RNA sequence: ACCUGGUCUUGACAUCCACGGAAGUUUUCAGAGAUGAGAAUGUGCCUUCGGGAACCGUGAGACAGGUGCUGCAUGGCUGUCGUCAGCUCGUGUUGUGAAAUGUUGGGUUAAGUCCCGCAACGAGCGCAACCCUUAUCCUUUGUUGCCAGCGGUCCGGCCGGGAACUCAAAGGAGACUGCCAGUGAUAAACUGGAGGAAGGUGGGGAUGACGUCAAGUCAUCAUGGCCCUUACGACCAGGGCUACACACGUGCUACAAUGGCGCAUACAAAGAGAAGCGACCUCGCGAGAGCAAGCGGACCUCAUAAAGUGCGUCGUAGUCCGGAUUGGAGUCUGCAACUCGACUCCAUGAAGUCGGAAUCGCUAGUAAUCGUGGAUCAGAAUGCCACGGUGAAUACGUUCCCGGGCCUU
């Protein structure tokens, strides 16, 4: 994974729209594209929309999810079996 | 190839040429070791600024004379099909059909 | 019987430069005795083999630097060189050394790797269907 | 099957070089780029002037361009006027210093090149391509070529099946590596589609 | 002493320059060492002959590299201005060191 | 092959004995080029039949091979109707070839510690008239004794 | 080049016209980006200082654009029978004619190769030769390459030297059934022998006849016709091309003792390198990191060859075989390793104990086995192309299987 002397990656624009969340009481899901960010402790308690490909998939941020990308929780592939 | 595909070729070549040193030092700031932990978080977010395309790993070699993607050389600049075409009609100096 | 006598032997990637004189029968080669250098009793052999033939192992000292190639090239080599020496030195012995065959140059080298094959004559298997 | 192509199996024998010049792999690909662009400038500038050989040399920080003609008046124009404009626009792609000079190409009929590009002007001047080809072979056997070859494929005609036809004589042993093959194709842009000409001229053994 | 380095993909060339260069140094007083024949480089290639497909049928090309060295040991002031001016045939190209 | 143009190889001695013989026997036993490996194997299995019997290690080898030579074999030969096995006379170099294979083939097939202790085991065995490769001989005399009435094919 | 969503319409890429403007640099906000709204800094260069002439923006309209369809409209390029020894023409002659002859026949050859015969006489494309490489020798040159005789020496060609040798690369010689014997139709030719490094095409490569499969490729490119034009064109972000009850092809690694593991110790060839190869030293178990020589290279770096050999151990066990899978912790490249990178460490330790019917490659430095390099490339080979080391078995023969050549029916 990413180098430790780098530090953990996330998008400038996702963590301006975490900063502008988190002082509010703003509660309504955090829309992005960004499945590439590290989840950071700062975000535990809101919902963020990530992107899966076709539409974006709302995902409660909890404390066990520290240290995953967004896009960990949203799967792109759909597979319900063959002749299931 | 299509003609938007290599403007989009002649395009990254020149944004990476524009911000090739706006993104050498911030690379270099970046990889220091002896760097404070906040210049390197700035530094970090600010790579992600740039445009995408002035990064030199978006460039993709293509055929000089047909914008061709695959089957590329590097001394020569040309898809396998050219060079041969070329080398053919005499137009590389040197080179010839080889066997050993 | 009196000077230096030279022969250069090749084989495979091998070429040795072989150095005769009279002496009592001490072999060097890369600044090692022969046993040191070869740890093969078949490498020991070809190298003795042309000295064995014409009855002077113990009449002679020899000088050898020998580079390329491996163990039974090297060998090898050393005994087309020491055939050249002895071939150098007398002219009798020419005879002798082309029955026991030492005087040919072996020209046995590695085929080339061809294209579509993976190998110099390997094919990549091949399926009907 | 497919044949080696005369001119390249035989670059280092018995013929030369288009292009002679020396380039580490900083330089060779826009060296070869440069070259491609000043030769398909001068073919599309001297269409009427019966270009043969385009030759290109890099002796130091300069381009000399030597061109094979059969119309060197009509190259060089009065007084030099056309060859000094040819020369300020190669100067002007190259970026270096640019020499040209004019070979004469003496009996434009033994010449590949020249009698492929007549054969294609005649085609799309809907010329019948059969006497197309027998007078280029006639022309060529009567100037004294030990052989010729010409070979037309495509939609002759008009026709809705394409084919080739061929037509041949005297000598022309592609096998013998020293023997002077000159060998050049054109193509012709015809209401129907592309017809491609190739010609085989021998000069004899070297 | 100075170095002269000749590297040409034609042998014939490259021998035509080592020969005007050898004579045009020793006419000069200051003597000459060599030409000394160094390796030829052979950088090859392999490209596919067919524009789909057919991944067996191949071109093998090869670019050969000769290299001369000339050594010109206690150069005169008349040998030392005598040689950028000869100006020698293009596809020759020529290294001056001062060693 | 149809155009009847190939000679005959020459063959270097073994080092500890000069025999092409034993030679050849080290060619059959080795495997992915390890010459040196196959002799080492050849040399320490033949001191120890050398130490269990009385007899040379030249001696005691050729007593093996004499008893694992076959004289007489069985080839398909097809004509106008079905194919007959007709027993056909094994020249000395096939028969030597052949009771070298089968020497290695048997001693490959046993299940002993080490290669060279399998291969003096089934040298002593055949010396001694048994085991495999014995039974092998037996088997193909058994074969062409059973089709003696095909030798005129 | 595909999908979802967000966007543009003379347009991402060209020419022409009109207008405004040097082009450029430095920052702010919104978006997620495309983009939009701004905010400062420069305003240069010929110039008869009438103008321009680069480069931008806007405005229309001739147009641009298409990896959209037709490889059954095509050029070019390729596979294939097959590197098989064949395929033809002119003139003459035969036949009402399609056609035949030549090209068939006796021999011989790898060869429609060659000789003899002959209503054929000649010629062309193919065969062979001319080309590259490998095996021997000679001459020239001798650094960055070499060290035989010398002199020293820190024992390192290390130094003074030497031009002998290996070698580097230019020019030559050499192999031609040339000589001998026998056989053969006083032939072609064959069998054997001498000399030689090489003997009969010395080994390998390049080289692919007339044609065949409406074979492949309109997605390298080009092109006839057809089709779309506020969209099948253009920009962007995210996803997909990496899915997974299954089936097939091509490979890699194994199932072990001719082996695994530990220690010690030899012997290659070929190649690449400047946004590159990167030494030494230090740090880290390690992948690597910091510092920093040398090298556009016979000089420096990649870069320790491995199999091999010596010693010790394991003692036939699903094992000290095998290393798949998974957990945890890391490194490097790269804006960014979730989907979906490679590599490292610790732990985990699957199937597999030689594989049914069937089926593939190989005739000698080959097969087998062992390492090394290169293109592509930021990173990403078990593929591909190339290089050496070790190094076999067997071929009685052409009845049978497959493909092919010639004559005849
Ligand atoms: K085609
Ligand atoms: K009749
Ligand atoms: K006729
Ligand atoms: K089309
Ligand atoms: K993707
Ligand atoms: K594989
Ligand atoms: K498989
Ligand atoms: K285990
Ligand atoms: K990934
Ligand atoms: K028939
Ligand atoms: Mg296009
Ligand atoms: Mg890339
Ligand atoms: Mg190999
Ligand atoms: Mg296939
Ligand atoms: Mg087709
Ligand atoms: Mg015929
Ligand atoms: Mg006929
Ligand atoms: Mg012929
Ligand atoms: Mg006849
Ligand atoms: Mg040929
Ligand atoms: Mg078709
Ligand atoms: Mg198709
Ligand atoms: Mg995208
Ligand atoms: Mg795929
Ligand atoms: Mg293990
Ligand atoms: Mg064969
Ligand atoms: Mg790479
Ligand atoms: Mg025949």
């Amino acid at each position: 994974p990413r180098s430790l002397k780098k530090g953990p990656f996330i998008d400038l624009h996702l963590l301006k729209k975490v900063e502008k969340a988190v002082e509010s009481g703003d509660k309504k899901p955090l829309r992005t594209w960004s499945r590439r960010s590290t989840i950071f402790p700062n975000m535990i308690g809101l919902t963020i929309a990530v992107h899966n490909g076709r539409q974006h998939v709302p995902v409660f941020v909890t404390d066990e999810m520290v240290g995953h990308k967004l896009g960990e929780f949203a799967p792109t592939r759909t597979y319900r079996g063959h002749a299931a | 190839a299509k003609q938007s595909m290599k403007a989009r070729e002649v395009k990254r070549v020149a944004l990476a040429d524009k911000y090739f040193a706006k993104r050498a030092e911030l690379k270099a700031i970046i990889s220091d070791v002896n760097a404070s932990d906040e210049d390197r978080w700035n530094a970090v977010l600010k790579l992600q600024t740039l445009p995408r395309d002035s990064s030199p790993s978006r460039q993709r070699n293509r055929c000089r004379q047909t914008g061709r993607p695959h089957g590329f050389l590097r001394k020569f600049g040309l898809s396998r099909i050219k060079v041969r075409e070329a080398a053919m009609r005499g137009e590389i100096p040197g080179l010839k059909k080889a066997s050993w | 019987a009196e000077n230096q006598y030279y022969g250069t032997g090749r084989r495979k990637s091998s070429a040795a430069r072989v150095f005769i004189k009279p002496g009592n029968g001490k072999i060097v080669i890369n600044q090692r005795s022969l046993e040191q250098y070869f740890g093969r009793e078949t490498a020991r052999m070809v190298v003795r083999q042309p000295l064995e033939l014409v009855d002077m192992v113990e009449k002679l000292d020899l000088y050898i630097t020998v580079k390329g190639g491996g163990i039974s090239g090297q060998a090898g080599a050393i005994r087309h060189g020491i055939t050249r020496a002895l071939m150098e030195y007398d002219e009798s012995l020419r005879s002798e050394l082309r029955k026991a065959g030492f005087v040919t140059r072996d020209a046995r080298q590695v085929e080339r790797k061809k294209v579509g094959l993976r190998k110099a004559r390997r094919r990549p298997q091949f399926s009907k269907r | 099957g497919q044949k080696v192509h005369p001119n390249g199996i035989r670059l280092g024998i018995v013929k030369p070089w288009n292009s002679t010049w020396f380039a580490n792999t900083k330089e060779f690909a826009d060296n070869l780029d440069s070259d491609f662009k000043v030769r398909q400038y001068l073919t599309k500038e001297l269409a009427k002037a019966s270009v043969s050989r385009i030759v290109i040399e890099r002796p130091a920080k300069s381009i000399r361009v030597t061109i094979h003609t059969a119309r060197p008046g009509i190259v060089i124009g009065k007084k030099g006027e056309d060859v000094e404009k040819l020369r300020k626009v190669v100067a002007d792609i190259a970026g270096v210093p640019a020499q040209i000079n004019i070979a004469e190409v003496r009996k434009p009929e033994l010449d590949a090149k020249l009698v492929a590009d007549s054969i294609t002007s005649q085609l799309e001047r809907r010329v019948m391509f059969r006497r197309a080809m027998k007078r280029a072979v006639q022309n060529a056997m009567r100037l004294g070529a030990k052989g010729i070859k010409v070979e037309v494929s495509g939609r002759l005609g008009g026709a809705e099946i394409a084919r080739t036809e061929w037509y041949r004589e005297g000598r022309v042993p592609l096998h013998t590596l020293r023997a002077d093959i000159d060998y050049n194709t054109s193509e012709a842009h015809t209401t129907y589609g592309v017809i491609g000409v190739k010609v085989w001229i021998f000069k004899g053994e070297i | 002493r100075i170095r002269i380095r000749l590297k040409a993909f034609d042998h014939r060339l490259i021998d035509q320059a080592t020969a005007e260069i050898v004579e045009t140094a020793k006419r000069t007083g200051a003597q000459v060492r060599g030409p000394i024949p160094l390796p030829t480089r052979k950088e090859r290639f392999t490209v596919l002959i067919s524009p789909h497909v057919n991944k067996d049928a191949r071109d093998q090309y090869e670019i050969r590299t000769h290299l001369r060295l000339v050594d010109i040991v206690e150069p005169t002031e008349k040998t030392v201005d005598a040689l950028m001016r000869l100006d020698l045939a293009a596809g020759v190209d020529v290294q001056i060191s001062l060693g | 092959p149809r155009r009847r143009v190939i000679g005959q190889r020459k063959i270097l001695p073994d080092p500890k004995f000069g025999s092409e013989l034993l030679a050849k026997f080290v060619n059959i036993l080795m495997v992915d080029g390890k010459k040196s490996t196959a002799e080492s194997i050849v040399y320490s299995a033949l001191e120890t039949l050398a130490q269990r019997s009385g007899k040379s290690e030249l001696e005691a080898f050729e007593v093996a091979l004499e008893n694992v030579r076959p004289t007489v074999e069985v080839k398909s030969r097809r004509v106008g109707g079905s194919t007959y096995q007709v027993p056909v006379e094994v020249r000395p170099v096939r028969r030597n070839a052949l009771a070298m294979r089968w020497i290695v083939e048997a001693a490959r097939k046993r299940g002993d510690k080490s290669m060279a202790l399998r291969l003096a085991n089934e040298l002593s065995d055949a010396a001694e008239n048994k085991g495999t490769a014995v039974k092998k001989r037996e088997d193909v005399h058994r074969m062409a004794e059973a089709n003696k009435a095909f030798a005129h094919y």
